[PDB]
């Protein structure tokens, strides 16, 4: 009893928990988790980078502003008053 | 050539089989599986009926006393009562008032009833698998039985079978079984002389011919009424009768996998378990050269029926233009799809209709033709 | 069926998704890396 | 094979449905309301 | 029932209308060509 496809997008993905074995879903769960804490890794780590960039320029006097944008939205919103 | 295929251990389902020596044209074969039997060795350990409590005519000695002896008898049973004074219809039996002594004696043997109402104790070990298969073998039905252990090589019409081993060794018998008349129940029985009152075993005879039988019915003689000639006694029940009642249902009924179970000799029949492999030695005789079969090409499939169920619900029309006219093996190069011919005659630009099986509900499958393939793509309702 | 770890998923739809992957944690590492090698420029210009 | 359809409630005027089973050829169905009788249950009061 | 492959299957169909007249009886007439697989009864039907 079965004239579906399989899936399309995750949703059918889903179905299958009812098939193989118990474990399964919640491992695949865990493997997400850790793929966003590296996605998280590394936007903190570019936060950083970002700040290491704008570093030297950080002191005072002209010069950016300048570079400040095209600047990675911050740069600026910074070089003002 | 040596064709080896494996089908599920199902009995009553045709398997088509694609048979493709190199340079020979192909052949298909339709195999069924007619029965397959597990028939275990069996060492009979005792039989049990009901029992049957042999009591004499008690010894009443008038103005004496009786004396009881130890007789080499099963359940044997002895006592004298002192103080009788038993009567009959025209007057007191005994000549003196007191003094007079009742020797009372029983014993237990097999009922008359033994040689037609009884049971088999068996142990059970290591059944040998056998099974009768169906080849639809050059327009032909043919039978081959077979021992299913890979060894047993039988002959029919020169080509050489060899089937199994089964890659199930299951068996639906215990160790310890016990048969009655056409039922068999799988039972942890009880030793010979360890028989328990009311209970299978009561009684319990090695062979039904033998004269010495085990007997713990629990026979106890009680004192005669006062002035009654009777010999009085407490007994456990047969126990052969309340396991009659008691015994449930039979192996036939409870047994796993579908197993059919019969007696004479005791075998489980058609236990759907596993797979059986099979080996096909086909003579040179039915092995045509690609060159001197017919050459298909210009082929096109249609599907105008198809309900995907157990059966062969699906139709197909397949187009084709062969080089000369001759037989043509039908076979289907998906094994999610199977063909109920295994052979059809081929002539020129022509036709030929074909009865297919499937699951699925979008049947995309490629069937062969001689040495040829055509891609049928089938719309199946439920 | 033939071999371990449940094996399931999609052609096409499957690489959709494949494709994207690999694809920011390494552009993310590149990057670091070039905001560096650019800081380094500007240690060795001052 | 259960066919359903809806018609309007007008008397003499011939309705034609098709009557698709799948993998069965199309089947045409001419439906006509000869009659529409609305009997009410009568209680005599006098 | 009758099964599709009990009856005919239908392809390079056209359709002209060479008289047509909108009214409450059949005031329409159409001429349908078509190519059959085999001879047989077929159903007609408007799918509007």
């Amino acid at each position: 009893s079965t004239n579906g496809t399989a899936h399309g997008h995750p949703h059918e993905i889903i179905l299958y928990y009812y098939e193989l074995y118990p474990t399964m879903t919640v491992v695949i769960v865990s493997v997400a988790s850790f793929v966003l804490l590296s996605m998280v890794g590394t936007a903190v780590g570019m936060c950083v980078c970002a700040r290491r960039r704008c570093i030297t320029p950080y002191e005072l006097t002209p010069g950016a502003t300048v570079p400040f944008l095209l600047s990675l939205l911050c740069c600026v919103r910074t070089t003002k008053a | 050539y040596e064709h080896v295929t494996v089908i599920p251990n199902t009995v009553g389902v045709p398997y088509k089989t694609l048979v493709n020596r190199p340079g020979y044209s192909p052949m298909v074969l339709e195999m069924e599986l007619l029965s397959v039997t597990l028939e275990p060795t069996l060492s009979l350990d005792y039989i049990t009926c009901e029992y049957k409590t042999v009591i004499p005519s008690p010894y009443v000695k008038c103005c004496g006393t009786a004396e009881c002896k130890d007789k080499n008898l099963p359940d044997y049973s002895c006592k004298v009562f002192t103080g009788v004074y038993p009567f009959m219809w025209g007057g007191a039996y005994c000549f003196c008032d007191a003094e007079n002594t009742q020797l009372s004696e029983a014993h237990v043997e097999k009922s008359e009833s033994c040689k037609t109402e009884f049971a088999s104790a068996y142990r059970a070990h290591t059944a040998s698998a056998s099974a009768k298969l169906r080849v639809l073998y050059q327009g032909n039905n043919i039978t081959v039985t077979a021992y299913a252990n890979g060894d047993h090589a039988v002959t029919v019409k020169d080509a050489k079978f060899i089937v199994g081993p089964m890659s199930s060794a299951w068996t639906p018998f215990d160790n310890k079984i016990v048969v009655y008349k056409g039922d068999v129940y799988n039972m942890d029985y009880p030793p010979f002389g360890a028989g328990r009152p009311g209970q299978f075993g009561d009684i319990q005879s090695r062979t039904p011919e033998s004269k010495d039988v085990y007997a713990n019915t629990q026979l106890v003689l009680q004192r005669p009424a006062a002035g009654t000639v009777h010999v009085p006694y407490s007994q456990a029940p047969s126990g052969f009768k309340y396991w009659l009642k008691e015994r449930g249902a039979s192996l036939q009924h409870t047994a796993p996998f579908g197993c059919q179970i019969a007696t004479n000799p005791v075998r489980a029949v058609n236990c759907a378990v596993g797979n059986m492999p099979i080996s096909i030695d086909i003579p040179e005789a039915a092995f045509t050269r690609v060159v001197d079969a017919p050459s298909l090409t210009d082929m096109s499939c249609e599907v105008p029926a198809c309900t995907h169920s157990s059966d062969f619900g699906g139709v197909a029309i397949i187009k084709y233009a062969a080089s000369k006219k001759g037989k043509c093996a039908v076979h289907s190069m998906t094994n999610a799809v199977t063909i109920r011919e295994a052979e059809i005659e081929v002539e020129g630009n022509s036709q030929l209709q074909i009865s297919f099986s499937t699951a699925l509900a979008s049947a995309e499958f490629r069937v062969q033709v001689c040495s040829t393939q055509v891609h049928c793509a089938a719309e199946c309702h439920p | 069926h033939t071999t371990l770890g449940v094996q399931d998923i999609s052609t096409t739809a499957m690489s959709w998704v494949q494709k994207i992957t690999g694809g920011v944690g390494l552009i993310v590492a590149v990057a670091a890396l070039i905001l560096i090698v650019v800081l380094c420029v500007s240690f060795s210009r001052h």
